[PDB]
């Protein structure tokens, strides 16, 4: 249990031995690899490196593994310098895992010559200029298919006679296509259904199969099946990485949209019923009842103001003043926490 | 509101009924019309001036010309016959005049030679000292009858009372006839009929004061 | 179902105020008023007035002063009131439910001269909330549903009578042969009508009932005859039920056949 | 007056002995209980320990007090330290203090075997099965009494065969048990008075009962004992935790609603009276009196803008520019400190 | 030179004592001021003080006159040092300057028997008792001066029969009466006319005179002179202490709103031109002249949308779509300097 | 291998020779200037100046270059170290490149004392007298020529009659003038047409020209020149220092643009078509249609809220709610990225 009297460029550091003992993969644990540092005249191993970064390393030694970065160092240098006492791969992770950063993950891939071909060709679309090519035909079939659902309400527009069901039917065909190659080629048929976009693939092809089988083999049920034909604009999600973001920002924050749409329903049942007794024996609008005047307060607090009802009194009107301030105030007090939630997602990319 | 006097059709002709008025009351396209048989109360033939209220054929119909509102029957039936009213409101919801009226009649009844029953008075009328004679007249059509008394072979005139003809429960029609005489002028001749001519077919039914039974 | 039934004062006198009473079961809870109909023999059908569920009363513009009916929701029942009663108001009456919606309360929220043909055609705020009237987005009805049968109210100073009933049967020489005729004769008796049954509405077969006549003495006459076979002269028992409703009268007479007693 | 050498892994503090000596409590002021950390050799007190931490715990012998933390050493690190040096509990308080962060609060119990059951039933509510049923369960009743005033006051709809009064009673005795029971349980009845949720209970109840007095022995003071009627959805502050730091927040901040309002109304007296003044002579909209130009002022400056007056000359228009503009920045300026008191009370849940 | 040796806790400093040299009076300067510290034991001073906030003190010396703090070390610590070594109190004026916090304004009290216990009756109220009074009942009659400046110009109301003449009257008899009792008791004449809420108080009293003056012995003077009344309410500033802050708010941030309207004018003659090209050949609103669309374009980028004129083609709206957007963003790129103005005067109170 | 042991102000540093000769020009590599400084009685070579400033020098030398700045030492005197202490001026601009401010370049010069004279005269108008006036006359051409465009669309306003040709045909000339002297004095023909500004004052002196060229010669192609007319007002941009910085933050964040109109466009096609559905069998306004609904979504998300088309059931009362808070979260998710841009920017100046 001699003290050894390590010296980082002129400032001592002496420590037991048995605390560097305890870790004997390190350079000053390994005695036949710290030996040449050591410089046997003063009895004091002479390391010629940087300074105020020699102080985390020994709190490694001593607490047992924990490492933290002193917050004067830049992280390229900290990253460096646990390289050259070779604390070992283990340990960088440890390290790297407290900044915090998206580096350690890996994808899996089928192996298999041909499984392995299709798939790479699908799934990653940079890899080579046939697989470039599938996803930007891919997001024209999306952009021909929303063109057609909004065209047929249009007031002017099996026997196909009808365009706008070839037209269909050649989309959901394509769409069939991609979502059955990638089953097939897929690594895992147990992560198939983890990815949220297969089930955005599923829910965007069902309707058109029970239309079909309808008319093939709920008079106004089927309108809603027509509009969950609408869930077809979140396939651009797949080729497009501004929406993944928006995607992991609100599943982040769900609390605080709970929280927005609480306090603006509190104020909603609060400001309505003032107006309502207020404007109460008067040719009041229409402000006949409590359960009435629910849309003019979330058109006022929300700042939209149609125009179509408002106050007509002095006591409605100075209600009216309360209730454009206090909504401008219950709506800017969630929205900091979701517009940092973006932020981090966003720039963590790097 | 004005309708005119009377209108006669068949079985199974049409006959477009006017109502003519003005644009306070058929320009409401609210208006009433009414069916009465005499001796009914008035039945709502027409409401709104087309929609048919309940009981009523479709086939009436409601066809408007402006201020001369129409009534369509097509193949007027057997039971129509009645007074024809119409109704509206004026210049207001919950107001109302009506009109006074006009006849419509169905000819196409069955004819048959008149079943007339004779009823001579009581014994317990004779003790009433009175003696009034039931001369009555159904199943018969056309309903034209004149009304005749007779004595053993001469005409009674005097004390004649009868109701104009009324409608009967199988499709016919009814009347009847009273001659009011005095009891002494009642027992005093031997024999009293009633003489009565449909479509100039005279069927008698005698009784005489004597006769017991 | 409305079923409407007319009860009141129906023999008055001159210069006295009228009164019916119809009694109506059947009540549906719709906006529906109810009102009377009235009619002499003769002539034609005239409106006298109503009542509405909220107090409000129409009557007739040429008839304004002489009516006046009540409501009344805890027995479900509707009036009627004429005054100055004389020889033209002879008339029956008839109680009815009838069905009166109406069609104005718009105004330009704001000043004339901004409403103009370009906002209340693009614009709803314009058209439906701030210049309803100036743009246009603001006309009667009168039709019955429940008509009554009717109740005889006549004005006369004289005093009412009951009626003479007297047994009717076919002789020996009046035989039509297998059917004969039998009835009732109601005679002297005031006023207008008595119905006469048979077998307490058991015998229907050839029922002929007449309508009356009036008298130079003030009383009316009317008879009746069914056709029976003549085998069943003196075998069932024949009660014509004269009702008078004016005078609370039933003379139950039998009819019996004739015989030479 | 003798020289004490501390040696904290190669670093030498030294330090006058009365200063040690100040507190014999501490490791280090005890000789007895420091003694076992000596060196005879090198005369030094050597510990194998973290470098840039004992700078202030020397700050605190050599100023009686005074804990601060290095803003270098993490937080976890430096209680290490102190736990170690046996600074003492009463230090440790006021470590916490200077960061600020709050434990202290402490709530006592009945414990008298039946006031301790209800108390811990009808107050904490994840203590049992029961609690959580009878948290459930006045949430249940708070929701249909609100949808019963509302529904009340609709234009199709001691008797009792009202509904309405039948449904309202039953949830007026809930209300009342609930406030009973908790009034015996209370280990302090001091306190209760003085609790602003136990008051918000009290103010739901007396609205009902003065109404049965005043029907068993007030124009439009029924019509305002109808509108205290409605704070009868603040009962809900008890069962969330969203309802609660927006109390705290709009207690913490009153001055920056003064300054909200204040700003407001300067304004709307400012720009009215020049719009009256400009549209002086026009058929003018309603703009015949500073007085009613104030509902313009307030709807264009809080960017509602419903479009029931508007400006009609170019003086009057560009007053109404100016008027826009004023108003986001006078909306503007007082709200960021609302938000940021939001924001401490918010996170500082954890 | 010498080289003195400085021990702080066992931190050895080394210098040249011609170093020290350059400020004979500071504690390091005076032989017989230090003499006390020096121990011949081991010939170095032992000052047993905070250890990492000596080297600014060192690095003050060494340059002649630059002060700065270190980081890591609190304001309460870094004062407390600079006292004992006794920089003197220009150089903590030196510190001040770097932390910026407010100086004090030299209190000029006047000095007289009764003239100076004026001047404190009305200028400084929170004195005593009767300036206190003085304060309440001038915000009295400021707020009796706005009443009368609107209520006279609602369309119902020397004559001395006239409510309103008495009643302004009193209000600048008190006006004029304050303002000159305060300018004989003020400290100095030339200071007086300088300061801004003089210059508030004499142009709140002009017009009153100038009409009685003009009416004793105008076609747009009497039309402008009604306007500049409305300066009353500028008069309150000097009994509130948060319309003051913005007054300084917007003097220190004229050049981001000079940015704000030429940002909003550029827009107005880029946008307008759009839509009048666009809805040029049909019933198109009043879009008659690229002129008129300057009022549609600064109501849709404020955010206001009053609804009076709005665009009815296809080209038409989407130049109004594009609008919108861009005024949400040319608004909010300058307001973010201004809030922060506010904010650091706001605090620096403290 | 030889020790040295530099001692700046009584921390010692000790190195090897070899890294001190890997830089020449360095004071400590040549020996000459080193020796100045050594001290023979210890053998360390004594410096006194700021000791926290001296490791990030030494470690210069270590990496070979890399030079950083320690996180609690001030620029000016972490710039003036690098001085004392010679480094080089690619380490000085390696210090000013890590650090952020951009000081590298200047710009070509004609040295013809005629070339130079005239592009001295138009392009540095802080120069002289004359190059203000010929700011100032330049500045009001352009605010003329835009007074011109709007009035001449006013309802009621080359024979010379017509004063809008003739002042129009004063500022093209004055226009192409200033261009022509300035691109003859240009010191590049070959950076000119690289630049903007220039290309600006082409595209605004183009559509004149050829007016004049055809005039002297399905939907006007006239009419889209006259659109682009009225970009010339983007010629303040050489006179105002505030539009080039919303030219490098337009341009600087292109990415966040992109975003913002992308998730306004999803919505307007998932909030339009839910409300079309809701309000479908109803005398429902103009919703007769999903494409119709799309100006009622543009306009209830962005808060314009014209009220021209609105809900009229309940279920389009719900999504008319829904779609209003939408838009509130949507807007201002990537607005906080392009108000940080013009920050960095705006200050940068300094
Ligand atoms: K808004
Ligand atoms: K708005
Ligand atoms: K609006």
């Amino acid at each position: 249990g001699e003290r050894v009297v390590i010296n980082i460029s002129g400032l001592r550091f002496e420590t037991q031995l048995k605390t560097l003992c305890q870790f004997p993969e390190t350079l000053l644990g390994d005695p036949k690899r710290r030996m040449r540092y050591f410089d046997p005249l003063r009895n004091e191993y002479f390391f010629d490196r940087n300074r105020p970064s020699f102080d985390a390393i020994l709190y490694y030694y001593q607490s047992g593994g924990r490492i933290r970065r002193p917050v004067n160092v830049p992280i390229d240098i900290f990253s460096e310098e646990i390289r050259f006492y070779q604390l070992g791969e283990e340990a960088m992770e440890k390290f790297r895992e407290d900044e915090g950063f998206l580096r350690e993950e890996e994808r899996p891939l089928p192996r298999r010559d041909f499984q392995r071909q299709v798939w790479l060709l699908f799934e990653y679309p940079e890899s080579s200029g046939p697989a470039r090519g599938i996803a930007i035909v891919s997001v024209l079939v999306i952009l021909i298919s929303i063109v057609i659902f909004c065209l047929e309400t249009l007031p002017e527009f099996s026997s196909f006679s009808d365009p706008f069901f070839v037209v269909e039917t050649l989309c959901i065909i394509w769409f069939s296509f991609e979502l059955l190659v990638r089953f097939f080629a897929c690594p895992s048929k147990a992560t198939f259904s983890r990815n949220i976009m297969n089930l955005i693939d599923i829910v965007a092809i069902i309707p058109y199969f029970i239309t079909l089988g309808t008319e093939l083999a709920s008079l106004a049920i089927l309108r809603v099946i027509r509009l969950v034909r609408v869930f077809r604009i979140f396939k651009l999600s797949r080729h497009s990485k501004g929406l993944q973001i928006l995607g992991q920002t609100l599943k982040a924050s769900m609390r605080e949209l709970g929280l927005l749409i609480f306090f603006l329903f509190i104020g909603v049942i609060l400001f309505s019923s003032a107006v309502y007794f207020a404007e109460a024996d008067d040719p009041t609008s229409g402000f006949s009842s409590i359960p009435d005047a629910f849309w003019w307060a979330v058109v006022t607090m929300t700042t939209v103001g149609y125009g179509d009802m408002h106050p007509v009194t002095i006591g409605g009107k100075i209600v009216g003043s309360l209730c454009a301030i206090a909504g401008v105030l219950t709506i800017a007090l969630p929205v900091p926490v979701i517009v940092s939630n973006f932020n981090y997602f966003y720039h963590r990319e790097t | 509101l004005n309708q005119p006097s009377s209108v006669s059709g068949s079985l199974g002709q049409k006959v477009t009924i006017s109502c003519s008025g003005s644009s306070s009351n058929i320009g409401n396209n609210y208006v009433s019309w009414y069916q009465q048989l005499p001796g009914t109360a008035p039945k709502l033939l027409i409401y709104g001036d087309t929609k048919r209220p309940s009981g009523i054929p479709d086939r009436f119909s409601g066809s408007k010309s402006g201020t001369s509102a129409t009534l369509g029957i097509t193949g007027l039936q057997t039971g129509d016959e009645a007074d024809y009213y119409c109704a509206s409101a004026e210049d207001s919801s919950s107001n109302a005049v009506f009109g006074s009226g006009t006849t419509l009649t169905v000819l196409g009844q069955p004819k048959a030679a008149p079943s007339v029953t004779l009823f001579p008075p009581s014994s317990e009328e004779l003790q009433a000292n009175k003696a009034t004679l039931v001369c009555l007249i159904s199943d018969f059509y056309p309903g034209a009858v004149t009304v005749a008394w007779k004595a053993d072979s001469s005409p009674v005139k005097a004390g004649v009372e009868t109701t104009t003809p009324s409608k009967q429960s199988n499709n016919k029609y009814a009347a009847s006839s009273y001659l009011s005489l005095t009891p002494e002028q009642w027992k005093s001749h031997r024999s009293y009929s009633c003489q009565v001519t449909h479509e100039g077919s005279t069927v008698e039914k005698t009784v005489a004061p004597t006769e017991c039974s | 179902q409305v079923q409407l039934r007319e009860w009141g004062a129906g023999l008055l006198k001159p210069s006295e105020t009228l009164s019916l009473t119809c009694a109506v079961y059947g009540g549906s809870f719709s906006d529906k008023y109810w009102s009377w109909i009235r009619q002499p023999p003769g002539k034609g059908l005239e409106w006298i007035g109503s009542i509405n569920h909220s107090g409000s009363t129409n009557y007739n513009p040429s008839l304004k002063s002489r009516v006046t009916i009540s409501v009344d929701t805890s027995k479900n029942q509707f009036s009627l009131k004429l005054s100055s009663v004389t020889a033209a108001d002879t008339a029956v009456y008839y109680c009815t439910s009838v069905h009166q919606e109406t069609k104005r309360s718009c105004i330009d929220t704001i000043p004339k001269s901004r409403c103009t043909a370009f906002q209340c055609k693009h614009s709803m705020k314009y058209r439906l909330s701030f210049c309803r009237k100036t743009c246009g987005t603001c006309n009667y009805e009168w039709h019955v549903d429940v008509w009554g049968q009717g109740l005889l109210v006549t004005v006369s100073s004289a005093s009412t009578k009951g009626p003479s009933v007297f047994p009717l049967a076919p002789s020996s020489k009046s035989t039509s042969g297998g059917t004969a005729a039998l009835g009732c004769l109601v005679k002297d008796y005031f006023p207008e009508p008595v119905t006469v049954s048979w077998n307490s509405g058991a015998l229907t077969s050839g029922v002929h009932t007449f309508p009356a006549v009036l008298q130079s003495s003030g009383l009316y006459s009317l008879s009746s005859v069914v056709t029976v076979p003549s085998s069943s002269l003196g075998t069932q028992t024949y009660i014509c039920n004269v009702n008078h409703k004016p005078s609370n009268t039933k003379v139950d007479k039998k009819v019996e056949p004739k015989s030479c007693d």
